[PDB]
């Protein structure tokens, strides 16, 4: 049993990890569940294990674009990005 | 071929196109936890087909 | 060297800091494996940005669906209908 | 190489049998059967789904559906 | 009712001036200019974007574009 610490070198290892264990994590981040991030703090502008708002975005792309509610979903979370205090959108037209 | 794995890719109530995930290599056959791993990794190809198939009409 | 699976798999903990730990604040596995997917999803959202691909997109696309599956071929077919009969040509054939 | 399909000449099929032609287009109306359950990119355009007028002609009585049946 | 822009009844604009109608459109030329500029969605449409009908007859050698200059 502990002999098996070959694993000194991470070559056989993650390896296996990736081989037996991907699936179940690929499928339940791109399940329905919410993002896991404080939003009060705004903490070292991010890490990179933090960056999970791009899975959140990815999220909504699924079925029936309301082309309303996304924009929206995505303002929401660039205003904290940029922290700044309010954000707005423009339509273009021509008569 | 041995084992056989596929779908269709739906717009509204019409096919655009079919995909197939023929030979696993290790198992007998296809386990059935990859079937939902299936669908929900081809929900961002889904998306570019139906824009193809829009810009087409 | 060989695969002894048995049932431990407590081997998947906190890992100190080791070798090929290159992004700033990986502490298992699991976030090595979910930082990469999401780089890779990333990319290939940038390559939508102008004139759709739709060849190109959907290779790549294939190509990490083969792998994950850990089958061997993958392929697509696309649908037509000519005087009132449907039918279904091919479009990409043995992507592996 | 040979393309991956090892066919240079022209397109094959499996099938064969005696050629099906089809029918030219007589008759032509503005009505559609009622919508199903799912719907997808470009199934909203006006004029080109129901029976080209509103459902409150056809049935009055749906009008002031909100209130019940007491008065 | 709030509205998110404290205006009710009818839009406001900040500048008003005497209005101005637009001109027909007469003439109905065929040709366009040449194409520049990234391409995005809706564009490479066969008939339109094009001048006359092909560019051989506009350029009768560029046939021989891939000979090189002595020939």
């Amino acid at each position: 049993e502990v002999e098996k610490f070959l694993d000194s070198n991470v070559s056989f290892a993650k390896q296996y990890y990736n081989l037996r264990y991907r699936a179940k994590v690929i499928s339940d981040l791109l399940g329905p569940r919410e993002a896991a991030v404080d939003f009060s703090n705004y903490h070292a502008l991010n890490s990179v294990e933090e960056s999970e708002i791009i899975f959140d975005l990815l999220r909504d792309f699924q079925d029936n674009l309301q082309a309303e509610k996304c924009v929206f979903n995505v303002m929401k979370k660039l205003c904290f990005l940029l922290q700044a205090d309010r954000m707005s959108l423009f339509m273009y037209r021509a008569r | 071929t041995r084992n056989i794995l596929a779908t269709p890719i739906m717009n509204g109530k019409d096919v655009v196109a079919v995909i197939m995930a023929v030979n696993k290599l290790d198992g007998p056959c296809f386990t059935s936890e990859d079937e939902d791993v299936f669908l929900k990794y081809l929900n961002f190809g889904t998306l570019n087909l139906k824009i193809y198939h829009l810009s087409y009409l | 060297a060989d695969q002894y699976f048995g049932r431990k798999l407590s081997p998947e903990d906190v890992a100190n800091a080791c070798e090929d730990g290159c992004p700033e604040g990986c502490t298992s596995f699991r976030e090595l494996c979910q930082v990469e997917e999401s780089a890779a999803l990333f990319e290939l959202v940038q390559d939508m940005q102008e004139n759709v691909n739709m060849e190109r997109v959907v290779f790549k696309i294939l190509r990490r669906l083969c792998s994950i599956l850990h089958a061997d071929r993958c392929s697509l077919f696309m649908y037509r209908q000519r005087n009132g009969v449907a039918e279904l040509a091919t479009r990409l054939f043995s992507v592996q | 190489i040979r393309s991956a399909t090892r066919v240079m000449g022209g397109p094959v099929t499996p099938r064969k049998g005696p050629p099906k032609f089809k029918q030219r287009q007589t008759r032509q109306f503005k009505s559609k059967p009622p919508k199903k359950g799912v719907q997808g990119f470009g199934d909203d355009i006006p004029g080109m789904e129901g029976l080209g007028t509103d459902i409150t002609v056809i049935c009055p009585w749906e009008a002031f559906n909100h209130l019940e049946l007491h008065e």
